[PDB]
C-alpha cells in the first residue's frame, strides 16, 4: 500500500509496480522461470555474488506456428 | 428413420475457475491500535497463526488451480498470416489489434459483462486486504489465443505429442469420420456448413450481447461475506460498547478484562466461521476448476465419445474463450435435423444364404432395395463387397427374399 | 505439534495446567478458570477436527482419482486425451507405495516427422476416388496412400479407395492415375 | 421443508426415460428422436464390442 | 467370439515377405479368386 511515505527505511533499489513498492531488488531486462511470486505477474529469484532481482516470468517458447493449406 | 438434413449448432458452457484472494489480519480485525487487547490476544496466537496458514493455503491453491486450468500447453502459438481455411470466419475468436490485450470480441464482451464511507478504505483499517492474482488478464488472453491457434492449426496433435500441421478441411473430415459421417457429405456441402457455423456464431454473439450467473455468484458470495465481516465489528457480544477505548475510559482494566475477553472470543468465533465458509468455497472452486480442466483436456484436446459432456449432440471440436475468474467454451455439436421413414430389413436372403452387412443397413421405399448407414442417408447398390454370408436363410427370424447384385459378375464373364 | 502446544496456552488464565490451579486455590474459586480452559480446549479440538475432516475429504478425492486412473489406465486402455500420461496411452503397471500408489503409464509419442504434399481427393477417369480410412501423400512427383499414424507408402489401388460421384462437385481435387491390380488378374 | 420434487414425478421421469431407451435407443439423448427396433439397436450395440 | 471361417485373400492383406517377420508359420491360402476365373 505504498506508491513509490509509509516505509521503515529508504533502503536501496526501489521498484514500483502493480504489486507495490519493492525495496531491495533491482529490476533486469531478462526473463527466466517463476520462482518466488510477488504480485500481478511478477516473479523474483536469488540469482546473479548472489542478489535479489525482479523480472517478468515467461510463458515458454513463444513463436508463430506454420500453417499449410495443401500439405500434411 | 434415417436423418437427411443437419444443422450446425454451437452452445456455450460457463464454469468457474478461480476466485479472489482475501487476507484477514488477526490483530487488526480483533483489536487494532490497543495495548491491553494485543497483550490479551497474544495468548491466542496459535489460532491467528492457523487462520493465516489456512488463508495462505487457499491463496496458493487458487493459483495452482488457475495454472492447472489455463497454463496447460507449453508452446505459445500465434495466429498464422495465411487466412486460407475454406470460407470460415474467425474474426470473433482472434485477438483484435485495437485492444492492448489478446482478447477477441466475445472475450471482451464476457470480460465487460462481469475515508470510512469508502468500502476499501474501511476494510483496510481492519486488516482485510486483497492480494493480487498471479496470472493476470493478459496472460490468460495470451494462453487463450495460443490454444485457439493450436486448435485451428494442428487440431489436437499439439496437446498430446508433437505438433503437426493440418488444413481445416482435413481435420474437419477427420472429425466427421470420427462420429460416423462420410467425407463426401462435407465436401459437397462445405459452404452450407460454413454458413450454418457463421449463423450459429452470430446467434451466440447476439445472445451474449443481451447473463453470466456462474461468473457472478462467487462475486456476490464474496461481497456478502465481506459485508458480514464488516457488520460483525459492530456487535458487542455482551459488552456495553464495541470500542475498547470506550470501556477502558470509564472502568479499570481489572473490570473490563472480562468484556475484552468476551469481545476477543466473539471475534475469534466470527473469524473461524468466516474461515470455514472460505474453505468450503475454495473446495467448491477447486472441484469446479478440476471439472473445467477435465472438460478442456477431453473436448478441446482430442475427440470425446462421451455423451452429454461436450454439448448436446455429437462432439466435433471446441474453441475455448477467456473470461475473468472463469472460462467459456464453444463446443461444436453436430445434430441431425430432418429425417425420412423407410422400410428396413435386418437381413437379405439371396440364393439360400443370408447376407449381413458390416455396418450398413438394408432399406427400401416400396420399390427397390438399397443399402445405407444409420447416420446419413446414402443409398447404394447392395453388393457382395459390403455384406458377408454367415449361415443360411432359415435361421433368421426377420428375413426377406431379395436379389443381390454382384459387381464381379460381368468381370469374370 | 499444534495440539500439544495448545495444552500450554493459558487461554486468559493464570496458567495452563488444572493441577497447578487446584493446588493453589479452592475449586469454588478456580471453577471459572477450569471452565475457561475447557472451552479453549474444546475450541481447539473442534478446529483440529474440522482440519482433519478437510484433509480426509482431500484424501478421499485423491483416492477416487487414483481409483479412476487404475480403472482407466491399468485395467483396460483409456481413450481420453491427456489423462494416462503424456501421449497415446497403451498400458500401465501398478506398483506399491507407502500410503499411495505409483503407476508406469506407457505413452507412445511420435518423434521424427516430415512434410508431404496431401490432397483432399483424387480424380481417376472422371470419378472422385475418396480414401477408405487413410490419406494421400506426395514425395515430389508421384502420389501414394498411407495411414494417419505411420508413414507407409502404398500404391493407390482400387481396393483402398471408393467412388462417390464425379470430379465436378469436388473443390480441392487433383488428377492422378490408379494402378488397379484387378485388371491383370482377369487377363 | 417439503422438497420440490416428489416420488411420483421421479417415477414418471424414470418411466419416460425407460420408454425412450427401449424405443429410440440412444438417439433421443443426443439430438432428435428416431424410431428403431430393439433387435436393430441390440445388433448395433453388439457390433461395437466385436 | 469363436466364428470358424476359411482363411482367404479377401479377409487378410499382404505386407512384406516372411524373412522380415520373426514369428510366422507355413500354411497355404485358399484364395477363392483363382477358382472363379476358371
Amino acid at each position: 500500500d505504498v506508491n513509490c511515505w509509509r516505509v521503515y527505511s529508504t533502503g536501496s533499489n526501489v521498484f514500483q509496480t502493480r504489486a507495490g513498492c519493492l525495496i531491495g531488488a533491482e529490476h533486469v531486462n531478462n526473463s527466466y522461470e517463476c520462482d518466488i511470486p510477488i504480485g500481478a505477474g511478477i516473479c523474483a529469484s536469488y540469482q546473479t555474488s548472489q542478489s535479489i532481482i525482479a523480472y517478468t516470468m515467461s510463458l515458454g517458447a513463444e513463436n508463430s506456428v506454420a500453417y499449410s493449406n495443401n500439405s500434411i | 428413420a434415417i436423418p437427411t438434413n443437419f444443422t450446425i449448432s454451437v452452445t456455450t458452457e460457463i464454469l468457474p475457475v478461480s476466485m479472489t484472494k482475501t487476507s484477514v489480519d488477526c490483530t487488526m480485525y480483533i483489536c487494532g491500535d490497543s495495548t491491553e487487547c494485543s497483550n490479551l490476544l497474544l495468548q491466542y496466537g496459535s489460532f491467528c497463526t492457523q487462520l493465516n496458514r489456512a488463508l495462505t493455503g487457499i491463496a496458493v491453491e487458487q493459483d495452482k488451480n488457475t495454472q492447472e486450468v489455463f497454463a496447460q500447453v507449453k508452446q505459445i502459438y500465434k495466429t498464422p498470416p495465411i487466412k486460407d481455411f475454406g470460407g470460415f470466419n474467425f474474426s470473433q475468436i482472434l485477438p483484435d489489434p485495437s485492444k492492448p490485450s489478446k482478447r477477441s470480441f466475445i472475450e471482451d464482451l464476457l470480460f465487460n459483462k462481469v475515508a470510512a464511507r469508502d468500502l476499501i478504505c474501511a476494510q483496510k483499517f481492519n486488516g482485510l486486504t486483497v492480494l493480487p492474482p498471479l496470472l493476470t488478464d493478459e496472460m490468460i488472453a495470451q494462453y487463450t489465443s495460443a490454444l485457439l491457434a493450436g486448435t485451428i492449426t494442428s487440431g489436437w496433435t499439439f496437446g498430446a505429442g508433437a505438433a503437426l500441421q493440418i488444413p481445416f478441411a482435413m481435420q474437419m473430415a477427420y472429425r466427421f469420420n470420427g462420429i460416423g459421417v462420410t467425407q463426401n457429405v462435407l465436401y459437397e456441402n462445405q459452404k452450407l456448413i460454413a454458413n450454418q457455423f457463421n449463423s450459429a456464431i452470430g446467434k451466440i454473439q447476439d445472445s451474449l450481447s443481451s447473463a453470466l450467473g456462474k461468473l457472478q455468484d462467487v462475486v456476490n458470495q464474496n461481497a456478502q461475506a465481506l459485508n458480514t465481516l464488516v457488520k460483525q465489528l459492530s456487535s458487542n457480544f455482551g459488552a456495553i460498547s464495541s470500542v475498547l477505548n470506550d470501556i477502558l475510559s470509564r472502568l479499570d482494566p481489572p473490570e473490563a478484562e472480562v468484556q475484552i475477553d468476551r469481545l476477543i472470543t466473539g471475534r475469534l468465533q466470527s473469524l473461524q466461521t468466516y474461515v470455514t465458509q472460505q474453505l468450503i468455497r475454495a473446495a467448491e472452486i477447486r472441484a469446479s476448476a478440476n471439472l473445467a480442466a477435465t472438460k478442456m483436456s477431453e473436448c478441446v484436446l482430442g475427440q470425446s465419445k462421451r455423451v452429454d459432456f461436450c454439448g448436446k449432440g455429437y462432439h466435433l471440436m471446441s474453441f475455448p474463450q477467456s473470461a475473468p475468474h472463469g472460462v467459456v467454451f464453444l463446443h461444436v455439436t453436430y445434430v441431425p435435423a430432418q429425417e425420412k421413414n423407410f422400410t428396413t430389413a435386418p437381413a437379405i436372403c439371396h440364393d439360400g444364404k443370408a447376407h449381413f452387412p458390416r455396418e450398413g443397413v438394408f432399406v427400401s421405399n416400396g420399390t427397390h432395395w438399397f443399402v445405407t448407414q444409420r447416420n446419413f442417408y446414402e443409398p447404394q447398390i447392395i453388393t457382395t463387397d459390403n455384406t458377408f454370408v454367415s449361415g443360411n436363410c432359415d435361421v433368421v427370424i426377420g428375413i426377406v427374399n431379395n436379389t443381390v447384385y454382384d459387381p464381379l459378375q460381368p468381370e469374370l464373364d
